DNA sequence: CTAGTACCTAGCTTAAGCCTCAATAAAGCTTG
C-alpha cells in the first residue's frame, strides 16, 4: 500500500501548493502544476520506510510583494499530532524570522495542541488542516464561487461608498472552509464574485466573525 | 458480544425483567422445564 | 410552513438605498433579486447569441 | 386527531362490509370517524363456558393433563384469548364447531 | 442631504403615489385650499388625483436612508409613475 | 430504482429546518474520465464507494474445538498442505459477492491483520476450489472473547467502500442538465450521455477525495454536510438548487428573486440560519 | 326535629442540561 499514499501525498502536495498560489505567496508554474510523475521522480514512490517521507518534503514560500514574509506548511508523521510534536515546529518559527506556517494533521489534532495554536496565536498566526480535508481544491467545485480577500483601503472604500458599518455586512464564519482555506482573521471581509441567472454577474461581501 | 436478550417490561414494575427469571420466580427451578414451555420442539 | 417563513422575513425590505435590508439594517441583498428589479415586470426571453 | 400518521386514517381491507368506505367527515377526523355498514352487526358478548365444557369432552387435553412432549404436533386451543387446552385433531372439531 | 447630493430615485414610487394622494386628499377633504381650479367634481381623491396630474401638491416627500440620513423630493420634482 | 428521494412538503420541511439528519441523503457523484465512458470502470468506483462489511460475502460462520491444527477436524487438503490455540474460527463466503466486489483471500486476511494485530492467523483456501474458507485461531474469556470477536468483525470491518453510504445506484441519466455538456470546436453545447452514480448516504468528502472521480461537479443533497465541507457560499448556491427542484418539479415556476432572498436570509449570518 | 339559608373551604425534532471516557501536565518516585 503504497501507491496509494503516494497519490495521496501528492495531490495534498498540489492542493496546498494552490492554496499558496490562491493566498499570494509566490509559486513556480512547474510546482503549481506537475504530474503524479514528476512527484515520484522527485521524492521516491516508497511513503512506507522510504525516501518520500515528510519532514524534507515540506514546502516553504514567499509572498509576492516582498520576500519577507514566509509560509512554510508542515506534515506531521504522527496521526494524532501533539505538543510536544508542535513545539519543535514553534521552535523552528522562532529560529526562523518567519511569522506563519501551516500543519496538515494525518489524523484529528489533539485539544491540548488545538487551546496552544490559539495561544501563540497573535504571535505567530499558524494554523491547522486535515490530510482528508486537502485531496480536493474546494474553489475548484462549482458550488463555490469566486472569493476575492479585500485589502483594508477597499475595505474603508466599500463602507464609504454604501454608507454601512462594517457589522451590518452579511458575514462568514472564520471556521468554515473557504475562509480557513484562504486564511484570515476576523473583520476582513470577502469579495465574492458569483454568476447571476437573473442579471448576469453579483457581488456581495462577506465579513469573516 | 451476545446479543438478542429477550426482556419482559411487567405492570407495576419500573424495569424490564428478563423472562427466565420471571419463569423462574413463576416457580420453575430447572431450565429444560421452562424450555418446555416456549420451544415446543426441541429439534429446531 | 407559511407562517414560520413569514415570520423570519416579514421585515425584509428594499431601503431607499435600493439594497435589501432586514428590520436591523443588516444587508441581505445590494440589490432586490441582485438586480434591484421588479419580479412582477419582468418577462421570458430568449438569448440568441447562446448556442 | 391532527396528527400526521394517516396510517390509522386510511381505509383498511378489512373494512369490507362492516364499515362504509365512502362515509366519513372531510374534517381533521377523516378515517377516524367511520360509520357503520347495513348488514354489519356488532356481537354482544356471552359466557364461554359453555364452550369450555363442550370443548373438554370430544379428545381435548387441559393444559395441566399432558407433558409439553405432545403439544407440538397438536394443535392450540385459545378461547377469548386465553390458551385453554391443546387437541390432536384440528379437523372435524373445526366442522364440529 | 444637500440638493447635490440626491441619490434615490427620481420616480415617484407607488407608495409614496398612494400615500401622498391620500394625505392630500384628507387635507382637501378638511377644507384646505385646492391648488388646481376643478370643474366642478366633489370628490377630495379626485381632486387630489387631479392635483398630482397638474403636479400642484403642497407637500415634499422625506426619504430616510438607512444610514440615517434623509432627502426632501418635491412632488412636482420627481417623476409621477401613472 | 432510487425515487424515494422525499419530494415536496417534507423536502421543504428538510429545507426550511436545517435538519442534521435528513430522510434521504443521496451523492449525485459523477466520473472524470474513461471510467466515465464505460461501464466496468464506473462499477471498479462503484465498489470502491459502495460500503461492505463482511456479513456481505459469507455464507455461513462456525466455531470448531480442534485439538490440533494438524489433525484438520474438518477434512480440508488446503490445510495439510499449508501447514498456538485449539479453539478456531471458520467462515465460508460466497462466490457470487466475492466476484461481484473483487475481492481476494489475501486482501480479507491483510484487513484482519490490520484490524487486530498479531493477536490472530488467518488461514485462507486458495481461490480454486469450489469452497470458500479461511480459518481463525488465536495466537499465544477463553472462547467467549473469540465469540464477541467474530459478532465485532462481522458487523463492522469495511472490507471495500467507505462507511455511512450503503447502497449506490448507476444509471446513464436522461435529463439534459444532469447529462455532462461540453462546448464542441464550432460552439455547439453536445449533450454528452456518460455514467453517473448515485447514493443512499453521505460523506461529501471522502467521495470527492477519490480516484477518477470529479470533485468538481459532485452535489451532495445535503445542506449540513455541504456546510462542514464547502462553506456558507456554496451552501447558498446547493440551497437554491435544492429548493428550486421540489418547486420546478411539479412543473411551476417560482420567480427567483424569492429563492435568492430566501436563502440569502437564510444564509447572511455566516452559519446555517434554519428557520424555526 | 328538621329545614332554610348563611358562613368556611400521536409522534417528531432540536437544543439543553446531565453522565462517562481518553490525553495530559503536575507530583513524586527512580535509577542513571
Amino acid at each position: 500500500d503504497d501507491e496509494e499514499e503516494t497519490y495521496r501525498l501528492w495531490k495534498i502536495r498540489k492542493t496546498i501548493m494552490q492554496l499558496c498560489h490562491d493566498r499570494g505567496y509566490l509559486v513556480t508554474q512547474d510546482e503549481l502544476d506537475q504530474t503524479l510523475e514528476e512527484f515520484k521522480a522527485q521524492f521516491g514512490d516508497k511513503p512506507s520506510e522510504g525516501r518520500p517521507r515528510r519532514t524534507d518534503l515540506t514546502v516553504l514560500v514567499a509572498h509576492n510583494d516582498d520576500p519577507t514574509d514566509q509560509m512554510f506548511v508542515f506534515f506531521p508523521e504522527e496521526p494524532k499530532v501533539g505538543i510536544k510534536t508542535i513545539k519543535v515546529y514553534c521552535q523552528r518559527m522562532q529560529e526562523e524570522n518567519i511569522t506563519r506556517a501551516l500543519i496538515v494533521v494525518q489524523q484529528g489534532m489533539t485539544p491540548s495542541a488545538k487551546q496552544s495554536l490559539v495561544d501563540m496565536a497573535p504571535k505567530y498566526i499558524l494554523e491547522q488542516f486535515l490530510q482528508q480535508e486537502l485531496l480536493i481544491n474546494i474553489t475548484e467545485h462549482e458550488l463555490v464561487p469566486e472569493h476575492v480577500v479585500m485589502t483594508k483601503e477597499e475595505v474603508t472604500e466599500l463602507l464609504a461608498r454604501y454608507k454601512l458599518r462594517e457589522n451590518q455586512l452579511p458575514r462568514i464564519q472564520a471556521g468554515d472552509p473557504v475562509a480557513r482555506y484562504f486564511g484570515i482573521k476576523r473583520g476582513q471581509v470577502v469579495k465574492i464574485i458569483r454568476p447571476s441567472e437573473t442579471a448576469g454577474r453579483y457581488i456581495t461581501y462577506r465579513l469573516v466573525q | 458480544a451476545i446479543g438478542q436478550r429477550i426482556v419482559a417490561t411487567l405492570p407495576y414494575i419500573k424495569q424490564e425483567v428478563p423472562i427466565i427469571i420471571v419463569f423462574r420466580a413463576l416457580g420453575f427451578v430447572s431450565d429444560r422445564d421452562i424450555l418446555e414451555h416456549i420451544i415446543y420442539d426441541f429439534e429446531d | 410552513i407559511q407562517r414560520r417563513l413569514i415570520k423570519s422575513m416579514e421585515s425584509v425590505m428594499v431601503k431607499y438605498d435600493a439594497t435589501v435590508r432586514n428590520s436591523i439594517n443588516q444587508v441581505v441583498q445590494l440589490r432586490y433579486g441582485e438586480d434591484g428589479l421588479a419580479g412582477e415586470s419582468v418577462e421570458f426571453q430568449n438569448l440568441a447569441t447562446l448556442k | 386527531r391532527d396528527g400526521k400518521l394517516a396510517k390509522p386514517r386510511q381505509l383498511h381491507n378489512t373494512l369490507w362490509g362492516m364499515v362504509c368506505p365512502a362515509e366519513t367527515p372531510e374534517g381533521h377526523a377523516v378515517g377516524l370517524v367511520k360509520n357503520l355498514a347495513l348488514m354489519a352487526y356488532i356481537s354482544v358478548g356471552s359466557q364461554p363456558s359453555p364452550i369450555l365444557e363442550f370443548l373438554e369432552e370430544w379428545s381435548m387435553e387441559n393444559l395441566e393433563e399432558i407433558s409439553p412432549a405432545a403439544i407440538a404436533d397438536a394443535t392450540k386451543i385459545f378461547v377469548n384469548g386465553c390458551w385453554v387446552g391443546i387437541h390432536k385433531d384440528p379437523e372435524q372439531l373445526m366442522n364440529t364447531l | 442631504q444637500a440638493n447635490q447630493k440626491r441619490i434615490t430615485t427620481p420616480y415617484m414610487t407607488k407608495y409614496e403615489r398612494a400615500r401622498v394622494l391620500g394625505t392630500r386628499a384628507l387635507q382637501i377633504a378638511m377644507c384646505a385650499p385646492v391648488m388646481v381650479e376643478l370643474e366642478g367634481e366633489t370628490d377630495p381623491l379626485l381632486i387630489a388625483m387631479k392635483e398630482l396630474k397638474a403636479r400642484k401638491i403642497p407637500i415634499i416627500i422625506r426619504r430616510y436612508l438607512p444610514d440615517g440620513s434623509y432627502e426632501d423630493w418635491g412632488v412636482d420634482e420627481l417623476i409621477i409613475s401613472d | 430504482s432510487a425515487k424515494n428521494v422525499t419530494l415536496g412538503v417534507p423536502r421543504l420541511k428538510e429545507l426550511i429546518n436545517i435538519s442534521k439528519k435528513p430522510k434521504t441523503p443521496s451523492l449525485t457523484v459523477f466520473l472524470l474520465g474513461q471510467s466515465a465512458r464505460d461501464a466496468e470502470r464506473a462499477k471498479d468506483i462503484l465498489c470502491r464507494l459502495e460500503h461492505t462489511t463482511l456479513r456481505k460475502v459469507t455464507a455461513n460462520t462456525a466455531i470448531y474445538y480442534d485439538p490440533n491444527p494438524q489433525s484438520t477436524v474438518v477434512a480440508e487438503d488446503q490445510e495439510w498442505v499449508n501447514v498456538i490455540s485449539p479453539w478456531l474460527l471458520r467462515v465460508e463466503l460466497d462466490r457470487k459477492h466475492m466476484t461481484d466486489r473483487k475481492l481476494t483471500m489475501e486482501q480479507i486476511a491483510e484487513k484482519i491483520n490490520a484490524g487486530f494485530g498479531d493477536d490472530l492467523n488467518c488461514i485462507f483456501n486458495d481461490d480454486n476450489a469450489e469452497k470458500l474458507v479461511l480459518r481463525i485461531r488465536i495466537m499465544n474469556d477463553d472462547d467467549v472473547f473469540l465469540r464477541c470477536i467474530e459478532s465485532n468483525m462481522l458487523t463492522d470491518m469495511t472490507l471495500q467502500g467507505i462507511e455511512q453510504i450503503s447502497k449506490v445506484y448507476m444509471h446513464l441519466p436522461q435529463t439534459d442538465n444532469k447529462k455532462k455538456i461540453i462546448i464542441t470546436e464550432d460552439g455547439e453545447f453536445k449533450a454528452l450521455q456518460e455514467w453517473i452514480l448515485e447514493t443512499d448516504g453521505v460523506s461529501l468528502m471522502r467521495v470527492l477525495s477519490e480516484k477518477d472521480v470529479d470533485p468538481v461537479r459532485t452535489t451532495s443533497n445535503d445542506i449540513v454536510e455541504i456546510f462542514t465541507v464547502l462553506g456558507i457560499e456554496a451552501v447558498r448556491k446547493a440551497l437554491e438548487r435544492e429548493l428550486y427542484h421540489v418547486i420546478s418539479f411539479d412543473g411551476s415556476y417560482v420567480n427567483y428573486r424569492h429563492l435568492a432572498l430566501l436563502c440569502d436570509t437564510m444564509t447572511c449570518r455566516g452559519h446555517l440560519m434554519a428557520i424555526t
